[PDB]
């Protein structure tokens, strides 16, 4: 059985292969633009890649429950604070839904090879990949499904970490109501695995530290005059 | 950060 309020979240879900198609064409036309000697770095690529997928991780929250009733200033606040955390964790359900192993699996639809990406990436990246990689592997092996993967997707948009908030007790009960329904379903429907539930909260702090680490690296390539829009101003606000 | 405001209220 299901908790009704995790049925309400799911729908609320984007129908993903419109999300993908449009961003991967929206690369592809950016590309064909591009002139023999002006084409994008791989790293420019995967920056624009990441600045569309903030729009339609942007458009979720606001048609989402809970959090279409704060006014704007609470939303910008919200997402302000987890916007790297919703990228990394929409990459890594990816890798354990379509992950092959030497692979990753873009959010254009795309399988690259991880020794093409790792070639490209840097040290910085290629290790915060390899630890996305580790949460990915973990993540497969308790069977992590999509009513959590929902789940903790509304726990990284409604942190406790936010302050000045206009209406701070609904992100508290949300932040609560979301944890006792991911408790109560993990122990519904996966009886067995007793260590999955604290196994899925504890992957929060680590890909709270992933993806802020992740921002780290990226204000410091924007800083270098690596990036080329919406990416830049949730990594300067 | 008046992109991510204009994503918030646009129709
Ligand atoms: C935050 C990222 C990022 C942003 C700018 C530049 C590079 C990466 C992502 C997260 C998902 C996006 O598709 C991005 C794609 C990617 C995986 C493969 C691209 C590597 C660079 C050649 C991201 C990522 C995933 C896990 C850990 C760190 C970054």
């Amino acid at each position: 059985s299901i908790p009704h309020l995790i049925l309400e979240l799911l729908k609320c879900e984007p129908d993903e292969p419109q999300v993908q198609a449009k961003i991967m064409a929206y690369l592809q036309q950016e590309q064909a633009n591009r002139s023999k000697h002006e084409k994008l770095s791989t790293f420019g690529l995967m920056c624009k890649m990441a600045d569309q997928t903030l729009f339609s991780i942007v458009e979720w929250a606001r048609s989402s429950i809970f959090f279409r009733e704060l006014k704007v200033d609470d939303q910008m606040k919200l997402l302000q604070n987890c916007w790297s955390e919703l990228l990394i964790l929409d990459h890594i359900y990816r890798q354990v839904v379509h992950g092959k192993e030497g692979s990753i699996f873009l959010v254009t639809g795309q399988q690259v090879d991880y020794s093409i990406i790792a070639s490209q990436a840097g040290a910085t990246l290629n290790n915060l990949m390899s630890h996305a990689q580790e949460l990915v592997a973990k993540l497969r092996s308790l069977q992590f499904d999509q009513r959590e993967f929902v789940c903790l997707k509304f726990l990284v948009l409604f942190s406790l970490d936010v302050k000045n908030l206009e209406n701070f007790q609904l992100v508290e009960g949300v932040q609560e109501q979301v944890n006792a329904a991911l408790l109560d379903y993990t122990m519904c429907n996966y009886p067995q695995q007793t260590e999955k539930f604290g196994q899925l909260l504890l992957r929060l702090p680590e890909i709270r530290a992933i993806s802020m680490q992740a921002e780290e690296y990226l204000y410091y390539k924007h800083l270098n005059g690596d990036v080329p829009n919406l990416l830049i101003e949730m990594l300067h606000a | 950060n008046a992109l991510l405001r204009y994503l918030l209220d646009k129709d």
